[PDB]
This record gives structure tokens, C-alpha cells and sequence, in this order.
């Protein structure tokens, strides 16, 4: 009925209805939709923020990461809800606070197979429908969200 | 970073 990793939910703090993918973890008002797998590659942005238990705790945005997971996780909420909300375009913010090198190209990573990015990661990446946006990603190198370019 |  709903496309892959898609779930009809409800809030224990309120109690309205929303949809939320298991696999990218996104959440959305919006019913998701109104024997085709995967795409045998896409290409996606993304923007990383890293922890103090991050594989490599340092970045070009510092060279010594010290948040917290929590702290991290509450950045990329902050993040994700500006983007929601058209204050902050994805690319924008990808360049100025990725922790990632690829926030020199605006987030920008290229095109990728199955077997070439982390699990987590790459899960999320090839349940994106183009233009889709991830929510919170836990990988080895932080949390990330990912946008799905093509 | 990411990557396998």
C-alpha cells in the first residue's frame, strides 16, 4: 500500500496521524503516496554532524569534535526543521556545517552503487524517492541527512 | 566521511 519502509504513525505526546519511513527514518504529514526494487544507483547530498564517538572525532569545521551524541542528534533536528520549514535551504546548510569534506560541494557526494557507502547510509540512500529527504541517519561517522539528488 |  505505502512504498518501502513507509508506516501510517501517530504521536504519543499529541495524537495526530503522520508518516514515517523505518529505513530513512523521515516523517511527514503527507501520505507518502496516493515489483519495481531499487535503483541500481543514486546519487544523493548529505550533511554529517559528528560526536565525541564520531570514528574521527574532528573535521574542517574543527579539529577536535566534542558534542555528544545527543547534542549532535539535537543539531540535526534543528537542521532538518529549518529545512522543513524554507528558512534554510539543504545545500546552504550542508556547506557551511557538514562535517563532512563534501561540504565544499554543497553537501554533494556523487553517484554510488549498493556495497560502496555504510550500511546505514546506504539503506537510507536507495529508499529515497528522487528529491526525498532523510531524517536522522546514525552511521560510524555520525548522524547524518541525506538528500537524494537523482 | 563515509564510504564502505
Amino acid at each position: 500500500k505505502l512504498p518501502p519502509g513507509w508506516e501510517k504513525r501517530m504521536s504519543r505526546s499529541s495524537g495526530r496521524v503522520y508518516y514515517f519511513n523505518h529505513i530513512t527514518n523521515a516523517s511527514q504529514w503527507r501520505r507518502p503516496s496516493g515489483g519495481q526494487g531499487e535503483p541500481a544507483r543514486v546519487r544523493c547530498s548529505h550533511l554529517l554532524v559528528k560526536h565525541s564517538q564520531s570514528r574521527r572525532p574532528s573535521s574542517w569545521r574543527q579539529e577536535q569534535i566534542t558534542r555528544t551524541q545527543e547534542e549532535a542528534l539535537e543539531l540535526i533536528n534543528g537542521y532538518i526543521q529549518k529545512i522543513k520549514s524554507g528558512e534554510e535551504d539543504f545545500e546552504s546548510l550542508a556547506s557551511q556545517f557538514s562535517d563532512c569534506s563534501s561540504a565544499k560541494a554543497r553537501g554533494d557526494l556523487g553517484a554510488f552503487s549498493r556495497g560502496q557507502m555504510q550500511k546505514p547510509f546506504e539503506d537510507a540512500s536507495f529508499a529515497l524517492r528522487t528529491g526525498e529527504m532523510s531524517g536522522p541517519v546514525f552511521t560510524d561517522s555520525g548522524i547524518h541527512i541525506i538528500l537524494r539528488t537523482e | 566521511f563515509x564510504w564502505r
